[PDB]
DNA sequence: AGTGTCTTCTTCTTTC
DNA sequence: AATGTTGTCTTATGCAATACTC
DNA sequence: GAGTATTGCATAAGACAACAGTGCACGAAAGAAGAAGACACT
DNA sequence: AGTGTCTTCTTCTTTC
DNA sequence: AATGTTGTCTTATGCAATACTC
DNA sequence: GAGTATTGCATAAGACAACAGTGCACGAAAGAAGAAGACACT
């Protein structure tokens, strides 16, 4: 999966992320190897390199 | 001059027209060039989202809870709408509990007809197990929202604030600043229900109340283009249904019907 | 239009919790019902009563006064005033008053009984499910059919229908001239389509260049 | 007809063309008659400025503290920049106190000449009593702004994130994610100064090096338009510069120059 | 300017532990910069030489001393990294890298002149150290030395006021462009130039006027 | 200091005002004699004389 | 003279008082019952009415 | 999806490059054989057929 | 009468 | 006593460079 | 042989965002975990 | 004895 | 499971409709 | 009498805030006011 990386409430760019399925305006992330797939919504997504 | 430019941005991270102007090299190399730091290379996409909506005049609905301070004891507010033809409805509880949404939706109910599905928010009393089967014995069914984002029920986080504006007028024209006697409230919501949906609201030239009633719905439409993710605008589709943004584009080869941005459609012809 | 004279009632039987002392009030066009609590027999809690109904059906013109108890007071009279509606203030019963509600009054008795019945609760009924009770009445009573009609009251006073095709529109932009008239369909930004009214066939005019037709 | 709209407004306040609607009334006649209730309209309001510079270099000095949380035995950053020639110097401390800021003006002051205005906030190092008499003895003038105010040093406020920025980026260079040694914490402010100093700075086409040592002074500018308070614009007025949100007018018989915003100010002829 | 840049390392105790101070010379409208280290240190001299740099400018042919700390390859390497001529002249050795000596003296009679002045016969309190070693910067290198009528500054810098733009190409009604005027104010839209000789003003389109050889 | 000219039922261009406080929106109505806290539209007005 | 809606510190407007004296983007605003004068910011007033 | 080519360090454009869904500014194409996933800006990207 | 599940009575968790 | 601001990204527009064509 | 005809450039507008002494705090409804006491099979 | 300023301490206040 | 929005203001044009101007 | 200025209205075309359960809390430097032990007077 293409590492992406998020925005939590405290204005702040995790790392360490991959997206698996994606939406009309969400998407499905999960943590590098600390699996919690999870929902998000679109505009808290950046890409990286 | 290139080789000392190679280490001069990984020394410094300067600038490409300084690069260009120190090194006598051309601005479009001087680009191409300051590409291996990512320090430097933000590259913001941030995506884009936007838009969830019905279109049957019965067959949404959504709903949520609100506190006014100036209101009297019972200070809990729940509010309602149904996102085909805008109308509110509203009723003051005072206490957020299970058993209060489920006189509140028996109350809105009598007013506008069996719904078919509602989205609401994740939050305590519409998660509990006697809800849930009230609701299924009702028979409607029922989702919930992401928990977290509060632009999911947008629809009526926007009334809210025109609800609360409105109330706040008719209070304070009257000469009550502050606390209202609790022998006014019943008779003033009334007419703040009646004053809300019985006349036009902004610009839009139709009344709510008849827009509910007797609603319009077309058949095919014309044709239209729309930039779908591969770059350029295809072909194949038409609009049946486009306001201030949030288009609605049906499909024109065998079956589809889905929400987009009012960004990716041109009037094709 | 259905809208043309209305009637109130004030209704014992306090074998519904307290809280109890109904009010009622129905229309003759359309035979819709409405009904709520009271505390006591006070000026002051009729008010409250006819903007609820007002807020749920419309405006009325003419309505059945019912004569004695309290609908005298001058503090309510210039409430109606205000708003402007003219009250009849007849002899009950006979031609007025109580010509109507007799079957509202039966039917609505009828009702509550069964759904307290239905549901438990032979001695009066705990005071924490009035309106989710009454709620339940209401929407029977006003959406599944009150006789053997196909006349429902919500139907005869609203008239539901579904349209197609949009207001006439006039296009007198080519040399000032319009046609005999045009539909308009979405107004999407920049342009404004429309369709012929008799061939039927779509054109991207721009929005500029269109206008109502008287 | 222009009967009960009045009291329809004054009991239940709508939109001005919702009124006109149902009683056959001119947007004209709806928007004077709903002009009367104090309750309703009377939205605009607010205004903007700007900040006075100087023509010539060394005259209006601001000056700044800040704290930065990867500078972990002293962080207490202090700044200072020069508003003719935007060049900027840094000093580092461990505790804000006013014997920091005399120490702070003293490397200003050997690096470029000497300023006549040190333009600051009221905060409690500023004004001691141990600093005027210090600032008395060399002879510098000295005003403050607004208390509570933060636009008013608008120019260090945005240079601080640049600074910032830049400090990060060259920090995660060669690899550090924590607090930089104290060794290593010496040579990377000297790196810092230099690039934001002897370089361009976005598009601009000279360096704030040459820019503060050989700056350009004009003696007259072209007819200009400017306007007042009124919708006329006068004319006879020469400009002296221009940026990007501002300009320095001046008249031609008094000499009064002014800095006023951008927008009002038009060529003759 | 900056081509023959000369500093050297001299102890004094008269002054915080720190009983060691680099100073730094141009020999070229001669400007002093010391630093207020201690022991000697590499890695202090690196901070010299940056502080140095970033004070004055890029240099080039840096001569300070032979042997002691200036033979690691660490410091080789790190001048090489910017890329700088180096030379291992001898300290002091007469010739033309005296003036060194030269302004030391000079330096420790003003600095003793100014710490006796306000007290403290024997020795300076820790924090009153930093401010005493700044003001002799600005009052050896914002003055004549002791007969020239222009400043180091000055010599080093070359001041100058400027009241006239840039020579601007101009496109005139025939396709071509004159030439020779020159550039004003830069308003909205509009680039108004005036003419080299005759002393006219004219307000014209962007696009109409780009920039000369 | 220079008075307005106003509209309000049919015509008031007398004199007897200012614009001494002046906005873009309103023009802070306030009499010579009298004064007045209930200023006025800038856009339909205009100067005196 | 004509009052005010002065912004509070967190948020809000009030009939607060009215002012005296203008000038550039800062005016000064005096008070109705305590009578004190402050200094403000020409972007936080607002007109009355 | 359909073979694209992309502008590599030593330009020109080549084959074994699949496109997913798109997006405005970078976007991010894989693999035939190593399956690999990289994410490249909009202007270096051409579809093939 | 040990335990053993049933009863009950606490102590944490989530979301707003 | 005492007033917002710039470095980075994005999208809009006129003129040469190889068909072009009848 | 002149339209034309597109396409690849070289450039102007035109927004965007964060910068400010530092961040947490509590109340409430419903449910889940676990654990101690109590009467029946053992 | 009543005071009483001098000095020192003890709070309270205002900005960031 | 699970995706921003809309009533209020200003500023930007055209052309019919008076008001004129040699 | 054709070219011209003014308006006015009529669009229309963008921008523009505010809505989310409730709001605070703490550290530090410098100064200022008031009060208590104390050795004049007394
Ligand atoms: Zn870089
Ligand atoms: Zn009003």
């Amino acid at each position: 999966g293409p590492p992406v990386k998020i925005r939590i409430e405290t204005g702040e760019w995790e790392k360490g992320w991959n997206v698996l399925v994606w939406g009309r305006g969400y998407a499905a992330v999960k943590n590098r190897d600390t699996d919690k797939v999870i929902w998000v919504p679109s505009r808290k997504v950046k890409p990286d390199i | 001059p290139l080789r000392e430019a190679k280490d001069l941005h990984t020394a410094l991270h300067i600038g490409p027209r300084a690069l260009s102007k120190a090194c006598n090299i051309s601005m479009q190399q001087a680009r191409e060039v300051v590409q291996t730091c990512p320090h430097c290379n933000s590259a913001p996409a941030l995506e884009a989202g936007v838009n969830p909506r019905g279109l049957g005049p019965l067959q949404i609905w959504q709903t949520d809870f609100t506190l006014e301070p100036r209101m009297a004891p019972r200070s809990w507010l729940a509010v309602t709408v149904d996102t085909a033809s805008s109308a509110i409805v509203v009723t003051q509880h005072g206490r957020v509990t299970s058993v209060a949404v489920q006189h509140h939706w028996a109350t809105a109910i009598a007013v506008l007809g069996r719904p078919k599905a509602i989205k609401t928010d994740n939050g305590s009393c519409f998660t509990s197990k006697s809800t849930r089967e009230w609701l299924a014995r009702w028979g409607i069914a029922h989702t919930t929202g992401i928990p977290g984002n509060s632009q999911g029920q947008a629809m009526v986080e926007r009334a809210n604030r025109l609800l609360k504006d409105k109330i706040r007028v008719l209070a304070e024209g009257d000469g009550f600043m502050k606390r209202i006697p609790t022998s006014k409230q019943g008779e003033l919501l009334a007419k703040a229900m009646y004053a809300l949906n019985h006349f036009e609201r902004g610009e839009n030239t139709k009344t709510p109340i008849q827009k509910h009633w007797r609603p319009t719905v077309l058949t095919e439409g014309p044709p239209v283009k729309i930039r779908i993710e591969t770059g350029e605008w295809e072909k194949g589709w038409n609009v049946l249904v486009w306001g201030r943004g949030y288009a609605a584009v049906k499909n024109r080869d065998t079956d589809k019907v889905i929400w987009v941005p009012s960004r990716k459609v041109k009037p094709d012809i | 239009g259905p809208l043309q004279i209305w009637q109130t009632d004030f209704t014992l039987e306090p074998r519904m919790a307290p809280r109890s002392w109904l009010a009622v009030t129905v229309d003759t066009a359309s035979s819709a019902i409405v009904v709520t609590q009271h505390g006591r027999v006070t000026s002051v809690a009729v008010q409250h009563h006819w903007a609820t109904a007002i807020a749920v059906l419309g405006r009325p013109k003419a309505i059945k006064t019912d004569n004695g108890s309290c609908f005298t007071s001058k503090s309510t009279r210039e409430w109606l005033a205000r708003w402007g509606i003219a009250h009849t203030t007849g002899i009950p019963g006979n031609s007025q008053g109580q010509a109507m509600v007799e079957r509202a009054n039966r039917l609505l008795k009828d009702k509550i009984r069964v759904l307290a019945e239905g549901d438990g609760f032979m001695k009066r009924i705990p005071t924490s499910k009035q309106g989710e009770l009454l709620a339940k009445a209401m929407y029977a009573l006003n959406h599944f059919e009150r006789g053997e009609n196909t006349k429902t009251p919500i139907q005869k006073h609203w008239r539901p229908t579904v349209l197609t095709e949009g207001p006439p529109v006039k296009i007198r932009i080519e040399t000032g001239e319009w046609e005999k008239g045009w539909n308009v369909l979405v107004w999407g930004r920049g342009y404004a389509a429309v369709k012929n009214r008799d061939t039927d066939k779509v054109i991207w005019v721009p929005s500029r260049k269109v206008k109502p037709d008287i």
